[PDB]
């Protein structure tokens, strides 16, 4: 789950007015 | 302490045009969760008017009183007289449980009973005098540094900043 892995690399689990697909995003780029 | 970990948001603040650091923020939902949801909505943006998300980003901390407070939370009119609420307009004061025993607690800004809404104000010293009347909800966790930063700006008449002191961006960590 995107949530949770921002969490435990302790970034933002969501940044304001964020979709599903741009927090997957996020997470993806920081991977 | 199989205890539900409560929400916690954070504003990256701006003072002046230039950034200066986030405050995070502990929201008790174990303790007035009506109010920190209202809240915590309002950081990430889930809560919608017309298809738009609202809340605090972009918004600014429009009142610094030194040794006081600071208040912000105002994205409707930025003056201190804009009321809006994931409730729909003002709601009731959910309890007085917390009270505003130090610096850094996040408080309920009002203007009388049950007119709770956007606007908010994080504690710069002790307020006393102030328990019963607002509503306590949360507190800040890391970033004290950023809420002194915000405190010792410097204001004009009414206390109002004279840079401006912008929530830049805000979510829930």
């Amino acid at each position: 789950e995107v949530k949770a892995s921002l969490r435990a690399l302790g970034e933002p689990i969501t940044l304001f007015g964020e979709g599903p697909a741009e927090r997957r995003e996020r997470l993806r780029n920081i991977l | 302490n199989s205890s539900p970990v409560n929400p916690v948001v954070f504003f990256d603040v701006s003072i002046g045009g230039q950034e200066v650091g986030r405050m995070k923020i502990e929201l008790f939902a174990d303790v007035v969760p009506k109010t920190a949801e209202n809240f915590r909505q309002f950081c990430t943006g889930e809560f919608r008017k017309d298809g738009v998300p609202i809340g605090y980003k972009g918004s600014t901390f429009h009142r610094v009183i030194k040794d006081f407070m600071i208040q912000g939370g105002d994205f409707v009119n930025g003056d201190g007289t804009g009321v809006a609420s994931i409730y729909r307009g003002p709601f009731a004061d959910e309890n007085f449980k917390l009270r505003h025993s130090a610096p850094g607690l996040l408080s309920m800004a009002n203007s009388g009973p049950s007119t709770n809404g956007c606007q908010f104000f994080i504690t710069c010293s002790k307020c006393d005098w102030l328990d019963g009347k607002h509503v306590v909800f949360g507190k800040i966790i890391d970033g004290l540094l950023v809420m002194r930063k915000i405190e010792n700006v410097p204001t004009g008449p009414n206390n109002k900043p004279k840079l401006p002191v912008v929530i830049s961006q805000c979510g829930e960590m």
